[PDB]
């Protein structure tokens, strides 16, 4: 008979489950997580240079626009995906239906 | 010796891991301010919130750190060591009470009641005309180190700028409040300072490849803080 | 007209009185009614600026 | 010309990255290891940082026992509790009754204690014939009786 | 109660956040308790997973790891308090 007690403390949790990965894909809109990061857009090959302790890159406006793959070392772009407003013309209703 | 010295623009450390090119980035954390005192030490000392050792010598001048609260009886002590293939970052304690031996062969003559060690983490040796810099700094049990390589070119302090790169965090959980310093890696001499860290508001430049290279301290003079307000290195008549 | 809209995109980074600034990441580790408290206060703040 | 709506581009996926797993537990030292220490004096079984996978528990001697006081069989590999705390022993099949919080009786009070607020999993099987071989272990002590 | 999840909070009795009534407590741990155990009915402790709010399920035993009855018995007296109490 074996028993395991599951303490905490304050002090950083130390023992954590094992973690999943999944493929990688490019020029598609998708939702990503890496490492803990959540966000949504589309990845590309990124031709910046990150120094080797750093992991993702933030503009003037404090908003991530680069990451870097924790399964192997690449640095990815990040961009969102697209979107806009939406107009309709029409001429009057008690002329025609068309749009 | 207890003497005094001019701090010059020393003790900047990227505050983050976030790359960042050809911004200014205002941030407010410890630092070191510009033109302070530091205790040149040549021949037991609080924690405070930070320091900077700044022991250069040319090859051989620094061995060990302890790092305690009571630094004896059983309290934990985070002993920091090196040597030429390894660091010992590891949580044992020993009673010290005592000067350690200046040997130029093993651990003998340091340890008298090495008791249980319960963290035992190893990695690269920290070494890499030499100037080895440091900062200490503690909160919510992650002890965070920086390190610098720069070469020494001048026996006085080498006017200019460094950026000191984070080298390790560990999830400790303990509060010390002392340290000592072991060195000689016999007539000699031991060019060793030491400073401070306060609160303090900056104002960092990175080029457009992530790399600091300038910094304005906020509370120095009138024309500094001008500059923190405007954001900017230039600042036109008005 | 440039330093406007920079203004306004900066805010969306305030926590204005909640755990964090992010959305999902309050949505997880929270309680899903102690967590409604939380998008109260972003709410109002974003309706601010 | 009016203005109605917006339009926007949904998702095809979803995608997660983590690092690479290394740095097991010290769950496979006591596999390939067919005896351990006593009752009362209790192996210590101190875990540090490690990946928690706990599928190969279940297959090494299939326990007859899986149920967890304190939490879940379904919510065993998510938490990251700071620490673990595994104690092990051999018993008697036939003091069932004396492993839980409650039941106090001769492995209770005069053997080591079994804390009533348990916060962990319970597993028990019958590994008599990987450990009880034909000479057996009748040396083993016990206690049966005590005093404190 | 509405938001809380752990154990039966979710597992059997799904409470929406929507609730608008009142709870009400009534104990009479001597009436409603064996002296070693109300072992007539039983509570559904290991099953599958949560359900949604306001779900009723009654099949049982057919759920088998890929463990039988998930009911861990009552061993309620009528005088314990705590762990034991009926509590309707
Ligand atoms: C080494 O082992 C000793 C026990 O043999 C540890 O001392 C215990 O530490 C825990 C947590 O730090 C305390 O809750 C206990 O009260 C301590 N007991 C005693 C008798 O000291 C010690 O922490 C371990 N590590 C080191 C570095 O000594
Ligand atoms: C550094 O020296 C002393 C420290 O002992 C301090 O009082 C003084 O203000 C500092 N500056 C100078 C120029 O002495
Ligand atoms: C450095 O210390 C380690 C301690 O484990 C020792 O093994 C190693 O030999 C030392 N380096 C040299 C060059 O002796
Ligand atoms: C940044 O890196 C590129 C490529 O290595 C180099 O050409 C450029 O000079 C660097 N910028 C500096 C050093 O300011
Ligand atoms: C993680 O595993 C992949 C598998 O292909 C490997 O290429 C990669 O190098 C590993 N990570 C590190 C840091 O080595
Ligand atoms: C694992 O167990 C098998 C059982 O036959 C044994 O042959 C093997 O040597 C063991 N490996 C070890 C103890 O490393
Ligand atoms: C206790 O566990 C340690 C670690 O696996 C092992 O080396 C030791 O032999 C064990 N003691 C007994 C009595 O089984």
């Amino acid at each position: 008979v074996v028993v395991l007690s599951f303490e905490l403390l304050h002090a950083p949790a130390t023992v954590c489950g094992p973690k999943k990965s999944t493929n990688l894909v490019k020029n598609k809109c998708v939702n990503f997580n890496f490492n803990g990061l959540t966000g949504t857009g589309v990845l590309t090959k990124s031709n910046k240079k990150f120094l080797p302790f750093q992991q993702f890159g933030r503009d003037i406006v404090d908003t991530t626009d680069a990451v870097r793959d924790p399964q192997t070392l690449e640095i990815l772009d990040i961009t969102p995906c697209s979107f806009g407003g939406v107009s309709v013309i029409t001429p009057g209703t008690n002329t025609s239906n068309q749009v | 010796t207890q003497s005094y010295t001019n701090s010059f623009t020393r003790g900047v450390y990227y505050p983050d891991k976030v790359f960042r090119s050809s911004v200014l980035h205002l941030t407010q954390d410890l630092f070191l301010p510009f033109f302070s005192n530091v205790t040149w030490f040549h021949a037991v000392l609080p924690f405070n919130d930070g320091v900077y050792f700044a022991s250069t010598e040319k090859s051989n001048i620094i061995r060990g750190w302890i790092f305690g609260t009571t630094l004896d009886s059983k309290t934990q002590s985070l002993l920091i060591v090196n040597n030429a293939t390894n660091v010992f970052i590891k949580v044992c304690e020993f009673q010290f009470c005592n000067d350690p031996f200046l040997d130029v062969e093993s651990e003998s003559g340091v340890y008298s009641s090495a008791n249980n060690c319960t963290f035992e983490y190893v990695s690269q040796p920290f070494l890499m005309k030499n100037l080895r810099e440091f900062v200490f700094k503690n909160i919510d049990g992650y002890f965070k180190i920086y390190s610098k390589h720069t070469p020494i070119i001048g026996r006085d302090f080498p006017q200019g700028f460094s950026a000191l790169e984070p080298l390790v965090d560990l999830p400790i959980g303990i509060n010390i409040t002392r340290f000592q310093t072991l060195l000689a890696l016999t007539a000699g001499a031991a060019d060793y300072y030491v400073g401070y860290l306060q609160p303090r508001t900056f104002l960092l430049k990175y080029n457009e490849n992530g790399t600091i290279t300038d910094a304005v301290d906020c509370a120095l003079d009138p024309l500094s803080e001008t500059k923190c307000t405007l954001k900017s290195f230039t600042v036109e008549k008005g | 007209n440039a330093q406007a809209l920079n203004t306004l995109v900066k805010q969306l980074s305030s926590k204005f009185g909640a755990i964090s600034s992010v959305l999902n990441d309050i949505l997880s580790r929270l309680d899903p009614p102690e967590a409604e408290v939380q998008i109260d206060r972003l709410i109002t703040g974003r309706l601010q600026s | 010309i009016y203005q109605t709506s917006n339009f926007r581009v949904q998702p095809t996926e979803s995608i997660v990255r983590f690092p690479n797993v290394t740095n097991l537990c010290p769950f496979h030292e006591v596999f390939n290891a067919t005896r351990f220490a006593s009752v009362y004096a209790w192996n210590r079984t101190r875990i540090s940082n490690c990946v928690a996978d706990y599928s190969v528990l279940y297959n090494f001697a299939p326990f007859f026992a899986f149920k967890c006081y304190g939490v879940s069989p379904t919510k065993l590999n998510d938490l990251c509790f700071t620490n673990v705390y595994a104690d092990s022993f051999v018993i008697k099949g036939n003091e069932v009754s004396q492993i839980a919080p409650g039941q106090t009786g001769n492995i209770a009070d005069y053997n080591y204690k079994l804390p009533d607020d348990f916060t962990g999993c319970v597993i028990a099987w019958n590994s008599n014939k990987l450990d009880s071989k034909h000479s057996g272990n009748y040396d083993y002590w016990y206690r049966l009786f005590r005093k404190s | 109660a509405p938001g809380q999840t752990g154990n039966i909070a979710d597992y059997n009795y799904k409470l929406p956040d929507d609730f608008t009534g009142c709870v009400i407590a009534w104990n009479s741990n001597k009436l409603d308790s064996k002296h070693s155990g109300n072992y007539d009915y039983w509570y559904r402790l290991f099953r599958k997973s949560k359900l949604k709010p306001f779900e009723r399920d009654i099949s049982t035993e057919i759920y088998q790891a890929g463990c039988y009855f998930p009911l861990q018995s009552y061993g309620f007296r009528p005088t314990y308090g705590v762990g034991h109490q009926p509590y309707r």
